[PDB]
């Protein structure tokens, strides 16, 4: 654990960090622009 | 130090004695209801029926 | 009187109320354009004359005196100047010294209006009551507007006083015709009074300004101001 | 330093917004309609000629926007 | 840098802009006044025929 | 398992701040998607993409308003920046009452789920942002959507009350040594004042919507016309909440802007006591006026006069604050980085919004301008420009700190310029239409107003481009292979800093303090 | 002056027991093992499933 | 030939609640009908006033309530 | 130890009770809607969520008691902070009941034309404001005096009579809630009546709910004082209970005066 670490995150360490953060932000955007559209799609799928 | 405890003990005992007397007074009253009022428009409204619809809760 | 494409500012006035509104907005805008241009100028000159290449020394002043009280006081007199006319407009618009000559209830139903010029009937049941429906898309002639033309418009004599009692029957609404400068809310329980006095003939258009259920903005209002003789003929013919 | 990049990106942003607008409201890549009042292309014509003389229910035709359009009848 | 000069020139520009806007407003008010004046005491009517 | 403990369980005010930031970004994207859908529907006269179902349009406007006014600015100003930078800045260890912090943040996402499910049930909540009683009555909706939305408001309100109690007790108790109240920075001060407003006003909204709920379902007559109980009662209660609600979305913005100007002008904030007292007075006079939102409903003349006077008096202190900020840039050694860009844009556009607000504050002018897009322009400049631009400024200024990396500068300036141009194009024609007279909240407009709404619709897509650029910036920051330096940024390299939070580390270690700071406190 | 109905050394024994374990706060004691890993866990699982089913039914307008 | 006149501007109600104005006029007309009855002139005056003021739906509902014996107020 | 931590504030350790309580709140809210509108899973979901909230609250207070009584993490400063937080909570509740009182007053100063322009509405048989409500006020007044007696029991070093005073107060609070229940059952008008009945019942019901929660707070403090968890110098739980009960009594006093005295006049 990293309670006793010099940096709370120490983000550099993880495995190349690039694909992980890219997917993270893209999935954040997908959840932000998928549900609002999906609500309208479902409402038209209804009556 | 303890005089305050004694004094509030005394007045709380007085309070509960008076309250018990007043409870004896209030009870033993028959409480006969008067006649139902005429059905004014603003009484007994049902905008959306209750889940336990026909009569309100506590009846 | 009617909305215009690519228009800046208010529509035309047909009520002393609307004249007051135009004048008050113009006074307010005069004071506030002065304020805005002065603030923008001071901000720009502060940013530009001290742009890291002329003054690289912070110059370290933090306590100010006899200028803080100045920008505390001068906006106060600015507000006094821009609140002198507003109060006068309010307390010269409230008073109705003259008796209203007619009375036009405007009951705001759910997605369509209704009106009753009830002060002409000898009985108790009301005569001269009708409904103000929006004209659908395909029921228009080549000229009229869209979703803003009404069957059987409101008729009103011009150059004579009025008193319209706004109220509703289903949900919140608002009687709102801008050219007359009239906007008020029809709340299902109350009977709001609006005293207005048109000054010229012609037709004036307006819309609902409150969220009614689904056909909101399809619940329009049309008021005609016509000569008194013609208004008399129309009422006698409608009875 | 970067004013080239900033201005180029602003113009590119305007271009992209224009393309999206053109596809979504001029050709409607997402289904929709257009009013019969705008596609006729002669409706505004009659709307203006009617601001000249707007029809009325009780009384002769009467004008609208008298001030802001400077259109009104004379001695009669 | 002169603070008083900057504030003075800002107030002066504000007043100039306000004067331009007020001239606009005065011309509009005169147009409305003359239109209604004529509408009562002049050739101008409002019904076409 | 250790990572799920550290995230779902940990108290750690910094980590709760990070979670708040992620939630704020998600909610912001959702709100912008709703806004783009609204603009797409309003692009041309007629039925554009909704193809009818104006009920769905009303649902869309309601959901957009709730999403961005409750789940985007508040979780980012209070939860986002507050949680992080109150205890770090004030010179204290972990916040007081950490469990309240965690429970508030984890209350928020269920509130989000309630709001979306309210937008998704049988028909929807087409009642606007301000749920008015008779439309939200059981005769006119009969769905349950309004019930779900009301419970969403309950959960959000309870979470914000818990957070407000947290912040008030932390500022009053958890300060460092020697640090008198008049040495805590203005960010701490603004968070204190906004927390007091959030503690006092929000329960009234909870009472009003509880009363609406028991009017709908349990069949009372609080807002049913037959039996007394006019809807004016609900208007009064909701807006007694509503105006303190809107002087909460901007006060943390004021604090952040003060800090940014102070750190970019090489000099601290001019007239510190003036700033503090002006902000306290804004907080106090945010309560004494609440009906300046309902001038056109039928109040008597004297109430209208009084509320006019109250709005002018609340206008004065914001003027003091803006002039103070202008003063504290007269020093010199400015440097135009992106946080300074966004602070300057904040000041300018908030000035424009405030002047429009003054125009709206009068009575007769509100009679002419009630519920027309003039009001929409007013509060979109004020709220969007002010709060969101302060948010972006704070985000850059302190992503210098949270992650430890730093954004690329040309992209930061590109994003500022794109967003400024787009969102200032798309909201000024709202002023013009409001003057023309189009009513607010309509899916179709007469043919006359079609001129500008094609132009405003051209403004939303630029802002979408800006937000996509912003997320590219966030990703390139989180994967930037070049840490914090002196050439990149000159802030954190200061061996002497006005604010305590810059001289600690790149991210704070875990307790932010191996040992608390001190104060010399001379005159022995 | 009277101690309240307990010897107060049972509390001291309990203090020794609590300060003499090497876990987090919510897992100390044998009572808390059962409690704070079985009751809230299964209870939240059931709550989550019922919440999902309820949202589904309300949205689709089924099972009135 | 038409009348072209209506209810006057009452000193008691300078606000915007002709709801109170409606109720007051209705009560005065029925106080006529009760006490005087043959004060046909003044009570036709009161009748014309509340007809001009009160909306038709309110008048009809109140008349039916008065007949039913469930009319709140005097 | 403090000498290594270098500051006396409190640093808590992770606990899933925040997230668990939030999940319980979501359960309660969806169950509430699904019972408000007729649905299959309504009643069971609402009850399950409500007991979930109760359980998480129980384990949460248990954890706080465990820390502060056995671990001893409470120092003087966090002791003060708890008082700060609870005073703020009481202020929030004051504003909530203020909103309810505003609803009543705005509905009862100028009664509408549709309830006769008079108050109370004709045909609502107002309770005599002196038979039961006066007894309820006397009961709560004696309960407040007993709470003060308990406080002066704890303070004066006499840690045995504190349980006697607390149990007397709990008995009085139970008597009060029993008489309020009797009043509800013998009510000559229900909630679905006019604005008078509606506001009366909403305000009185929330006041009674606050009475229930204050009473259970007092029961918890009584059990703690019997077990010895409280001392003359270090006791915040009892001080919170006393302040909350004084709050409830003051709200009842305002309620009695306004509603029962004025509304019946
Ligand atoms: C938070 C406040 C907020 C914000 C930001 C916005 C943003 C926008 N709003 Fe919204 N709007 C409201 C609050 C807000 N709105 C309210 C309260 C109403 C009233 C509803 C009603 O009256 O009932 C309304 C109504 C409203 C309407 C009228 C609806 C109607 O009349 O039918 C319209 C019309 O187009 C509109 C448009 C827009 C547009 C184009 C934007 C654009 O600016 C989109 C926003 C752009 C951004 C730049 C912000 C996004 C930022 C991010 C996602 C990054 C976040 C960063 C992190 C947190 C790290 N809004
Ligand atoms: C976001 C926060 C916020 C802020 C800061 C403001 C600012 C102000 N608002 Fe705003 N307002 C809203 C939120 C906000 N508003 C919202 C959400 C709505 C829509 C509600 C709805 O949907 O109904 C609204 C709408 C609204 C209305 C109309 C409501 C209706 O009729 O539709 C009114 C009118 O009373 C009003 C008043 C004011 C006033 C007087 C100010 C003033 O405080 C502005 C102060 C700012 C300054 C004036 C600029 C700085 C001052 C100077 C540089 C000094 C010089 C100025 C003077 C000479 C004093 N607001
Ligand atoms: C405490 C913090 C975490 C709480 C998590 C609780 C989750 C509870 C389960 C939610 C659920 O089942 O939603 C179903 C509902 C189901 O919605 P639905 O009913 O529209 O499902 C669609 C079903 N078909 C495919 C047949 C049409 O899910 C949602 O509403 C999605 C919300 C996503 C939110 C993302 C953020
Ligand atoms: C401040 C916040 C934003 C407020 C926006 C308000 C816009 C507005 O009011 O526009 C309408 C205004 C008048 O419209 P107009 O067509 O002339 O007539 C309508 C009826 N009078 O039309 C206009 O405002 C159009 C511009 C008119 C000229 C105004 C000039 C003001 C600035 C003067 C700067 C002088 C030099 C400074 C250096
Ligand atoms: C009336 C409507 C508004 C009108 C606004 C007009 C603005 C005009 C601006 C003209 C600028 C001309 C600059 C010509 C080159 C000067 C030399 C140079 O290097 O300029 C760049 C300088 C920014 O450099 P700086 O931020 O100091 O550097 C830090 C980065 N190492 O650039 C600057 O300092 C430019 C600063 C511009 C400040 C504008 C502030 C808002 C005004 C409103
Ligand atoms: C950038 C992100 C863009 C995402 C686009 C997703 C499009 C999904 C889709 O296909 O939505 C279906 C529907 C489109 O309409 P549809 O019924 O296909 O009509 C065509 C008949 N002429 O969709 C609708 O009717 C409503 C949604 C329209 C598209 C909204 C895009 C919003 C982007 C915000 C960023
Ligand atoms: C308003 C309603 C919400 C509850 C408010 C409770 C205020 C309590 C005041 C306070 O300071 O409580 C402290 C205590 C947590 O203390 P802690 O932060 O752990 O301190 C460590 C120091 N030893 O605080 C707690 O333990 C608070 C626990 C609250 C649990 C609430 C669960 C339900 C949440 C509301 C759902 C509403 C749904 C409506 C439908
Ligand atoms: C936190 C982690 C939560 C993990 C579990 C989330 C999904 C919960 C779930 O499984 O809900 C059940 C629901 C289907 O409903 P069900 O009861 O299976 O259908 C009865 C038909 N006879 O499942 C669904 O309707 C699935 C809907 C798809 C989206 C799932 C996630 C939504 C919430 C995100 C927050
Ligand atoms: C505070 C709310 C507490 C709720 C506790 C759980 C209640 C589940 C439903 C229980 C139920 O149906 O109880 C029946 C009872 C009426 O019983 P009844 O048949 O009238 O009595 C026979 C006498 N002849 O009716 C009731 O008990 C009515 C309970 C209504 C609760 C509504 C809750 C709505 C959501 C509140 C969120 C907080
Ligand atoms: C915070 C959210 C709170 C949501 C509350 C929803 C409404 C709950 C009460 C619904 C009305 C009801 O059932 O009233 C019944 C009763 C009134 O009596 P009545 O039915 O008129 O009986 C006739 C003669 N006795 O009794 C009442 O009216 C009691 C009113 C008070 C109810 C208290 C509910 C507390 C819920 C706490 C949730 C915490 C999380
Ligand atoms: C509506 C919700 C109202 C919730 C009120 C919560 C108040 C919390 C007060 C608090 O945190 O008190 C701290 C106290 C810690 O005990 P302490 O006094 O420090 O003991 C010293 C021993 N040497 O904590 C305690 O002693 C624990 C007190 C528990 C009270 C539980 C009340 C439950 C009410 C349930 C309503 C449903
Ligand atoms: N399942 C329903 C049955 C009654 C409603 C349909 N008839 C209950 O709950
Ligand atoms: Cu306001
Ligand atoms: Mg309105």
């Amino acid at each position: 654990y990293y309670i006793h670490a010099k940096h709370m995150y120490n983000l550099d360490r993880m495995k190349h960090r690039g694909l992980k953060m890219s997917l993270a932000v893209f999935s954040a955007f997908s959840i932000g622009v998928a549900v609002p559209v999906y609500a309208v799609i479902f409402q038209q799928k209804k009556t | 130090d303890a005089y305050e405890t004694a004094k509030w003990e005394k007045i709380t005992y007085l309070g509960i004695v008076s309250c018990t007397g007043l409870a004896i007074y209030n009870l033993s009253k028959g409480h006969p209801h008067t006649e139902e009022p005429p059905a004014y428009p603003y009484l007994h409204i049902r905008n959306k029926e209750f889940p336990w619809g026909p009569d309100g809760l506590f009846e | 009187d009617a909305p215009e494409p690519w228009q800046l500012g208010f529509q035309d006035a047909a009520t002393p109320i609307m004249q007051g509104i135009m004048d008050l907005h113009h006074d307010i805008f005069f004071f506030l354009v002065q304020i805005a241009v002065f603030v923008l100028w001071v901000l720009s000159r502060a940013l530009w004359c001290f742009r890291s290449k002329i003054s690289p020394i912070p110059q370290r002043i933090v306590h100010g005196t006899t200028i803080e009280i100045l920008w505390t006081i001068f906006p106060s007199i600015i507000l006094m100047f821009i609140a002198i006319p507003s109060f006068t407009l309010l307390y010269s618009m409230d008073d109705v010294v003259v008796d209203p000559a007619i009375t036009i209830k405007a009951i705001g139903h759910q997605w369509y209006w209704s009106y009753e010029y009830s002060d002409y009937n000898n009985s108790d049941e009301q005569s001269l009551a009708f409904d103000s429906y929006m004209v659908p898309e395909d029921d228009l002639e080549l000229g009229q507007l869209r979703l803003l033309e009404v069957d059987n418009r409101v008729v009103v004599p011009a150059k004579t006083h009025l008193r319209v009692l706004i109220t509703s029957a289903d949900v919140l609404h608002s009687w709102a015709v801008p050219s007359l400068g009239v906007k008020c809310d029809a709340v299902p329980g109350r009977l709001n009074q609006i005293s207005t006095f048109i000054q010229r003939e012609g037709v004036y258009y307006g819309q609902c300004s409150e969220i009614c259920g689904t056909n909101h903005a399809f619940m329009p209002i049309v008021v005609e101001a016509v000569s008194t003789k013609d208004y008399g003929s129309w009422v006698s013919n409608q009875i | 330093m970067s004013t080239k990049y900033i201005v180029s990106a602003i113009l590119g942003s305007f271009g992209i917004a224009w393309v999206c607008d053109y596809y979504v409201s001029e050709k409607k890549i997402f289904g929709g309609s257009t009013p019969g009042t705008i596609t006729n292309k002669e409706w505004g014509e009659e709307t203006d000629k009617k601001f000249q003389a707007w029809p009325r229910t009780a009384g002769p035709p009467v004008v609208v926007n008298p001030i802001t359009r400077q259109n009104f009848v004379v001695k009669s | 840098p002169s603070v008083v000069k900057e504030i003075i020139i800002g107030i002066t520009l504000g007043l100039a802009a306000g004067s331009v806007w007020k001239m606009h407003h005065w011309n509009e008010q005169r147009k409305i006044r003359t239109f209604y004046d004529l509408l009562e005491k002049g050739e101008i009517g409002v019904v076409v025929d | 398992m250790t990572n799920p403990v550290r995230w779902l369980f940990s108290t750690n005010h910094k980590d709760i701040g990070t979670l708040y930031f992620i939630f704020g970004a998600i909610a912001g994207v959702m709100g912008t998607c709703f806004s783009v859908l609204i603009r797409m529907e309003l692009a041309r006269p007629g039925d554009q993409i909704l193809g009818g179902n104006h009920q769905l349009y009303n649902v869309l406007i309601t959901a957009h308003a709730f999403l961005m006014i409750f789940f985007m600015v508040m979780p980012a100003m209070i939860g986002g920046f507050g949680n992080w930078f109150v205890p770090i800045l004030i010179g204290a260890p972990d916040m007081a009452f950490p469990r309240l912090n965690n429970i508030s943040f984890w209350l928020l996402p269920p509130s989000l789920l309630l709001l979306l499910s309210s937008a998704l049930v049988e028909v929807g909540s087409g009642t606007g942002w301000t749920v008015y009683p008779p439309l939200s009555g059981i005769t006119s909706h009969s769905g349950g959507a309004v019930d779900l939305a009301i419970f969403s408001l309950h959960l959000s309100g309870v979470s914000s009350i818990l957070g407000s109690i947290n912040f008030i007790t932390t500022i009053f108790n958890m300060r460092g040594p020697g640090m008198t109240m008049h040495r805590s920075p203005l960010f701490v001060w603004s968070v204190l004042v906004t927390a007091f407003l959030l503690l006092l006003s929000l329960p009234v909204l909870a009472g009003a919507i509880t009363m609406l709920l028991t009017d709908r379902n349990f069949n009372t007559t609080f807002f049913d016309p037959a039996g007394g109980g006019d809807p004016i009662l609900y208007q009064h209660l909701f807006w007694f909440f509503g105006h303190p609600e809107v002087y909460i979305l901007i006060l943390p913005g004021f604090g952040i802007i003060s800090h940014i100007v102070s750190t970019f002008s090489g000099k601290p904030v001019f007239g510190y006591l003036g700033m503090v007292y002006a902000m306290i007075s804004i907080g106090v006079l945010g309560f004494l006026v609440w009906a300046h939102h309902m001038f056109t409903v039928g109040l008597d003349v004297d109430t209208r006069a009084y509320f006019t006077a109250a709005t002018m008096i609340i206008a004065v202190p914001t003027g003091i604050k803006i002039f103070s900020w202008i003063a504290t840039m007269w020093g010199g050694s400015i440097q135009y980085k992106t946080p300074m860009l966004f602070a300057v844009g904040f000041i300018f556009l908030f000035t424009i919004g405030g002047l429009t607000g003054i125009v709206l504050a009068n009575s007769g002018l509100d009679i002419a301008l009630h519920d027309t897009y003039y009001v929409v322009a007013h509060f979109h400049y004020v709220l969007s420009m002010g709060a969101v631009f302060a948010l972006f400024a704070g985000f850059y200024y302190w992503v210098g700190k949270i992650f430890g990396r730093t954004y690329p500068e040309t992209l930061g300036q590109i994003h500022f310029w794109i967003t400024f141009f787009g969102v200032n194009l798309t909201f000024f024609p709202m002023h013009f239409l409001g003057l023309s007279g189009m009513p607010r909240r309509i899916p179709d407009y007469p043919d006359a107003y079609a001129g500008w709404n094609a132009l405003s619709s051209f403004g939303s897509y630029i802002s979408v481009v800006g937000i996509c650029c912003f997320f590219v910036v966030v990703t390139i920051t989180s994967t930037s292979g070049n840490n914090i330096t002196r050439a990149n940024i000159p802030w954190a390299v200061e061996q002497n800093s006005t604010t305590l939070e810059w001289l600690v580390q790149s991210p704070p270690a875990f307790h932010t303090f191996g040992e608390l700071p001190a104060i010399k406190e001379t005159k022995s | 002056s009277e101690p309240p109905f307990r010897p107060r050394e049972k509390l001291i024994e309990k203090q020794k027991h609590f300060q003499s374990v090497h876990k987090h706060t919510y897992l100390k004691g044998p009572y808390d093992k059962i409690t704070s890993v079985a009751i809230p866990l299964a209870l939240a699982a059931s709550s989550l499933y019922l919440i999902g089913r309820g949202i589904y039914n309300m949205s689709h307008g089924i099972g009135k | 030939e038409i009348k072209l006149e209506t209810a006057p501007a009452d000193f008691r109600f300078p606000t915007t609640n002709q709801t109170r104005h409606c109720f007051t006029r209705y009560i005065e007309y029925h106080r006529c009908v009760a006490a005087k009855g043959e004060g046909a002139s003044e009570c036709d005056k009161f009748a014309k006033y509340y007809r001009s003021l009160c909306p038709g739906e309110w008048i009809d509902r109140w008349n039916e309530q008065r007949e039913n014996g469930t009319f709140p107020g005097p | 130890m403090i000498e290594s931590q270098r500051h006396s504030y409190h640093l808590v350790d992770p606990s899933p009770w925040p997230i668990s309580g939030s999940l319980g709140a979501l359960a309660t809210t969806v169950g509430g809607v699904m019972y408000m509108h007729s649905f299959q899973g309504g009643a069971t979901l609402l009850s399950l969520g409500l007991i979930f909230i109760l359980y998480t609250m129980f384990v949460w207070w248990r954890d706080v008691l465990r820390e502060s009584t056995l671990e001893g993490h409470h120092t003087k400063v966090v002791q003060l902070g708890l008082r700060y937080g609870f005073i703020l909570f009481i202020v929030s509740e004051v504003m909530f009941l203020f909103a309810f009182f505003w609803a009543f007053f705005h509905s009862s100063l100028a009664p509408t034309v549709e309830i006769g322009g008079i108050w109370p509405p004709l045909g609502i048989w107002v309770l005599d404001p002196w038979e039961i409500p006066f007894l309820n006020t006397l009961i709560l007044l004696s309960s407040g005096a007993a709470v003060t007696w308990a406080h002066h029991a704890i303070l004066a070093g006499k840690e045995k009579r504190a349980v006697y005073a607390l149990v007397a107060t709990v008995l009085l609070a139970l008597v009060f809630t029993g008489f309020q229940g009797m009043e509800y059952y013998q009510a000559p008008f229900t909630i679905s009546d006019s604005i008078y009945g509606s506001t009366f019942f909403l305000a009185t019901g929330f006041h009674g709910f606050h009475v229930i929660i204050g009473t259970l707070f007092l029961i918890i403090c009584g059990i703690r004082q019997y077990l010895g968890h409280l001392t003359k110098e270090h006791h915040v739980g009892f001080e919170a209970a006393a302040w909350y009960w004084h709050f409830v009594d003051v709200v009842w006093l305002f309620l009695f005066v306004s509603i029962y005295w004025w509304g019946g006049i």
